[PDB]
């Protein structure tokens, strides 16, 4: 329970106190509260600066990557799918997760699996229901390289089971960086030689998922698509920077075109007139 | 009054007479690492007379037409002294930093510059998908310079000081630890900057810790007869400077 | 002039009479296209009701030779615009003098049917307008320029709050950032 | 081995119950009830703090 | 709470203590500590060996063996499966068993069962949900040798139903051994006269799984896959042993082709080069 | 040498003049070809962080008339590998005296940027190299061989730990153990 | 016993099993400079672990005819490390050492060195109204060697070891701080050395303070098959090294 | 016939409650909160102990 700050009452005053004047050159911003300038009346205020906090502000889940695969191919890399983990391919989460340069939270993801049988001549199946398979590979860890491969097995890795029509999946995960933060932005190289690759890429580094149907070679084709929504919690953020501008590119960089700085108003002054 | 300043760090001395005041960070003032925030094992080196002082980098000079100018700052001070000697023999540096920005002119001229302290400036390249070399990203005590337009150089920053090469709105780039070379009041800027990083200690080659930004918003301006070279001089001092890691010079 | 950093000068000279209008905008922060992109304004555009007080602190950037006065006034909705010094005279203002303290604030007051507004822009709840005016003009000594320049300052005061969370209207993507 | 705290409830005119189930600190809930700021780094991040009243660059 | 050791400072020194001088030939590991050679500072350390212990190493899912049956076929002996109980058939359960030599365990089944509609010409039909059976028999019980034989009542055998599209089926199992330890390696014969085998295949002996589809003689052929995980726990384990560097041939014995022991360098001294 | 047990044996002998390199390798343990084998490799190797202090004993296996002494050098990274005994005796280095003590510990201090290394190989967490070099030669007397064996050993400080299961590359198989 | 000794200074260690003893100087242990015998004014520079450490050398082979050798030592630890880099970015500097000289052969070897540690050797040319260049007084960490008979070689120093190099009897040698590598008892020799000048702080480059000289008296003798290459290797570590008047780097 | 027990957190910045609820021990979790350890039959394995110092095969 902590409220915002009351309106004290003031009266008349002529004296050689300034609170108007002061000096922005200094970096310092002004404290000046309405009861210093105009006369106010005495007002007890009851909001509170709840929704505002960094833990109210982020802890929202957030589609972060779509996930397509398949059932039954020609090919077998359109039957198993993978994602390398980032949270810099969808736009809001990432704005969201850039007014701080470091960050340190435990993960809340959720999968939102749904199935769609595609177009052919023998649409008239009775399919039993679909189990899927979420491996987690922690980086280092071996790559499956078929859907009948055998390293799927999870002996040591995380994975989960989903059958058709159920809850959609959930799991925790701890903070995972190897520094104190996630360092969101990356002033750097990879190379002692300062040569390499330049930005975030290098402290990336979170490992990969992988995606497949745990039942066998179907008479009919069916894609599958898993949505990944991550919510941070327990949330710890550090020294802030300016939301950005201009619109995204690619992932691993930062870069940009550049875009005006606001929308125009095609005068400078208002008036009563067609504003 | 309080207008005068005296700062004396090692053998040098630095007396400013039209100061403001002094930003220091976010509050915290620079100091050593404890022991429950150590990570590695071995003793540290710890000069203190050597390392910390006022080191003086180029002037710099602003037109009618300038528009901006960044150095990065674990780097342009590689060949400054036993600092930059004690950056090549170490594997591990930590030190906090004192920017103290001259710049002076007279009561008829006109003028004033941001000077900005930004923590993990990231900036971007002029092309897309290019990779930027890193003679341009930081060239040591030489500045390196924005443009007013949209610069499409090969291997190079997208120089443009509406987005600061960073891709964000110029004004709001106040939320870092700033302050404002005013030419009606002010004549020098002292940014006390301690060391902001995700670990306790890092490489100070492959690593940039922070970038200062100095962006004139109103352009100098001044009458037909007064002086038109005005030179702008960045001094910096590091602070509670330490090292660990020995072994032999380089950088590869 | 967006697309440069002319955009934060707000032109100011010596006029030839007195009372002109310097600059003006209206009083919404996340709405409205000069404070939109601030800081203030980004913050307020991921939220949907706003409540409390705004300080406006303008900087004088021109010579020290020069002196001028400034007339800094909030005009609550009911009426219009004023449209002359004697119509806005009749709000909340301050005179500003320049001299060695070079930057004053205008503290706007809230003044509001409602505990909130909105962010987006309705007719309802309807914020005001903030202009600023010429009290007496800029007198300056020979050899010294004449036209120079004012940067303007926004933030909120401790009594400030955000109410509703919502997605901003800024991020717009097509495809993903591979 | 349970936990009883206040409400999130209007003002001018509530505890609910929370037992912790699995073994790491990680499963637990958000912490959406720490209401507490300090903007004195911010705003005011300067040596030689100013009285609101003086000059200051006096 | 237990944490690692902390390192204490030290300073110059010049005497006769010699801590790094020290003689191997008495199989002693030398407790030299890194102040006691170099000058280090103080360092509070909070690092937990917590994820190295034997109950976090070895309390982990593993797949043991793949168990595949049908529910129509011409010949009755492929409508239901059998395996005799051991966990030595996957390396990679097997490789971490065998860094102990005597190892003593309460075990945690889960059964993942997963149903294929075989191809045929009549495919399009309306099939109910599978119920599956999961018989045990304990060393020495009778043997079914048909899906209708009266041997599938579990009057006495543990067993477990599981229709398809629930949660899969878990139970625990308590420490089954005639002797005080599971012996990992058995170094002797099966009889006194030093013939018969030679390995632990004598003190195996731990039953023998039993599955079959519940449902009767179905319209389609489905092929049916269930897998068995071992999940130890309640873990103790005694006098180590170096992990086997070769790859494994068979269940019953230890044998093996010779490997070398490391990856070649093809140089002995390190450069600056292409090294 | 691997397809047999001479890969255990370091050569050494007599040199000419002084100050050659005996062996090398670069410390990682679950990474390096070297110590990949062994037991704090295979241990390392099923886990992928790790963190403290790493013990080498060096066993000279040869006669009881013969001397020597050595140069037991560690650099961490930044620079390249030393390429003399001058640029290695710049680092974490020991001198270690052949006489009745048979064997010397070279201890590996814990000198790192973070508070954990990865086990298999990245840029970021190089960790550096391990070195060793002839102070002086091996003087032998009349009528005793003159090339002799250097044993190696490894094993972890009472400060060290592992954090993050994952599966051990070294386990291949593709069929069953029928 | 007393012959297992073992010395940690820094990063680095020796331990030795057939040492004797341990010389110190003249009985003083080396110490930092106090206020009451200080001269300059300003605060100087204790690395302390970064400079105070050991170093090694250049092995020498040690035949049957071999006479000598000799190193200058403010100057052989020119390009050492960090002990060299703020050798070369001050202007005074002042340092105790510990030398340790490693030599091991087996119990069919014969011979014995002479370590003697001499402060101010001051040593004769070759010609006797020549100048000696600054290449043969001194080579860094390449040794200089001594002659049996009367070398004339141009620009050179008097190489004779009856004099050794200064015009003394060698056998009077024994009143600096020594010690004898004797190949039946001893395989090390170590010598530590205090600060012994005239003032309380001088250059590094310009002066000489002490020179070490290794004399074999008994000469190498070994039978028919014992091995033939025995080398002899120098280690030093500076002890309570401190630093004063910094500016750039150079030696002019 | 709850137990009341700490949770695995981090340093420098809990109780969870659990219940046992089937009649055997083989049902219970797993004891995953055990962090002790003894190396001194596997370093250390001898007779007439050495002291570190003295040279210890003297
Ligand atoms: C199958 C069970 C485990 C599920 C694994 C899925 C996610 C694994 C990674 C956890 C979340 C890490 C996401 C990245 C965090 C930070 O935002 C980024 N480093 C950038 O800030
Ligand atoms: C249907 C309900 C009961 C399920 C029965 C399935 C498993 C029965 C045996 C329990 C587990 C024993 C597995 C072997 C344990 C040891 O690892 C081996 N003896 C080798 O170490």
């Amino acid at each position: 329970v902590v409220r915002v700050a009351d309106t004290m009452p003031s009266g008349p005053s002529n004296s050689e106190s300034i609170p108007a004047l002061t000096a922005a050159e200094t970096g310092h911003t002004s404290q000046v509260v309405p009861s210093d300038t105009i006369q106010t009346r005495h007002v007890r205020n009851f909001h509170v600066r709840s929704e505002s906090s960094v833990e109210n502000f982020l802890s929202r889940s957030a589609c972060v990557y779509i996930v397509e695969y398949k059932t039954r191919d020609d090919t077998p890399d359109k039957m198993y799918d993978s994602w390398v983990i980032n949270t810099r391919q969808v736009a809001q989460l990432r704005r969201k997760l850039e007014f701080f340069t470091y960050v340190r939270f435990d993960v809340e993801v959720t999968f939102v699996i749904t199935s769609v049988q595609d177009d052919s001549t023998r649409q008239n199946t009775d399919t039993p229901a679909l189990t899927h398979q979420i491996m987690y590979v922690p980086p280092g860890g071996p790559i499956p390289q078929a859907v009948d491969d055998y390293n799927w097995q999870t002996s040591t890795n995380p994975s989960v089971f989903w059958t058709e029509g159920n809850a959609p999946p959930r799991m925790s995960i701890p903070f995972m960086s190897v520094g104190n933060a996630y360092s969101n932005f990356y002033d750097g190289w990879s190379h002692f030689s300062q040569t390499g690759v330049y930005g975030f890429n290098t402290l990336n580094n979170m490992g990969k998922l992988y995606f497949r149907h745990v039942n066998d070679k179907t008479i009919s084709p069916i894609t599958s698509k898993v949505r990944i929504y991550f919510k941070p919690k327990h949330v710890k953020a550090w020294v802030p920077r300016p939301p950005r501008l201009c619109e995204y590119t690619h992932k691993d960089n930062v870069d940009f075109e550049p875009k005006g700085v606001t929308t125009s108003r095609t005068q400078l002054t208002i008036s009563n007139s067609t504003h | 009054s309080d207008r005068v300043r005296s700062i004396t760090l090692g053998n040098s001395t630095i007396t400013t007479q039209e100061s403001a005041n002094v930003v220091v960070g976010y509050g915290v003032w620079p100091d050593y690492l404890s022991d429950e925030e150590a990570t590695a094992e071995d003793q540290p080196t710890q000069p203190d007379v050597a390392t910390c002082r006022f080191y003086t980098l180029d002037s710099v000079s602003w037109m009618k037409e300038s528009q901006g100018w960044w150095w990065k700052f674990p780097d342009a001070l590689r060949d400054m002294g036993l600092f930059g000697q004690n950056m090549q023999y170490h594997y591990l540096g930590r030190s906090g930093y004192t920017i103290h920005v001259q710049c002076n002119a007279s009561k008829f001229h006109q003028g004033c510059l941001l000077v900005v302290c930004v923590p993990e400036a990231e900036m971007g390249a002029a092309n897309i998908n290019e990779k930027i070399n890193r003679e341009h990203l930081s060239n040591g005590e030489v500045a390196n310079t924005f443009s007013g337009t949209k610069s499409s150089n090969t291997n190079d920053v997208q120089q443009a000081v509406f987005n600061a090469g960073m891709g964000v709105a110029v004004g709001n780039l106040t939320i870092f630890p700033h302050q404002w070379i005013n030419l009606r009041t002010n004549n020098c800027a002292t940014i006390v900057m301690p060391y902001i990083n995700s670990v306790p200690m890092d490489n100070m080659f492959r690593h940039y810790n922070f970038t200062l930004m100095i962006i004139p918003f109103a352009k100098l301006d001044y009458a037909a007869g007064s002086s038109t070279y005005i030179p702008i001089t960045v001094t910096v001092a590091p602070m509670c400077a330490e090292y660990n890691g020995l072994r032999l010079a380089g950088h590869q | 002039n967006v697309n440069s950093l002319e955009a934060y000068r707000i032109p100011v000279h010596s006029v030839t009479e007195t009372g002109a209008q310097v600059f003006g905008f209206t009083l919404q922060p996340g709405a409205d296209t000069v404070m939109e992109r601030t800081l203030l304004g980004e913050i307020l555009n991921y939220y949907a009701n706003w409540s409390g007080s705004i300080k406006l602190t303008f900087m004088y950037c021109g010579s020290a030779m020069a002196t001028g006065k400034f007339l800094l006034a909030y005009s609550p909705p009911g009426a219009g615009v004023p449209k002359n010094r004697r119509e806005a005279m009749l709000g909340t203002h301050i005179i500003w003098d320049i001299g060695l303290q070079s930057s004053c604030v205008l503290c706007v007051p809230w003044i509001s049917q409602t505990h909130y507004r909105f962010v987006s822009k309705d007719i309802y709840t309807d914020a005001g307008f903030i202009t600023c005016w010429y009290q007496t003009s800029i007198v300056v000594p020979a050899e010294v320029q004449n036209q120079s320049v004012i940067l303007c300052f926004v933030s909120a005061c401790n009594d400030f709050s955000v109410r509703l969370l919502r997605d901003s209207p800024f991020v717009r993507q097509t495809a993903f950032y591979q | 081995g349970a936990q009883v705290s206040t409400q999130k409830t209007g003002a001018h005119e509530i505890h609910y119950t929370n037992i912790n189930y699995y073994k790491d600190a990680a499963s637990n809930s958000a912490n959406r009830q720490d209401f507490t700021q300090d903007p004195g780094k911010f705003t005011e991040p300067v040596k030689d703090i100013m009285v609101k009243s003086l000059p200051a660059l006096n």
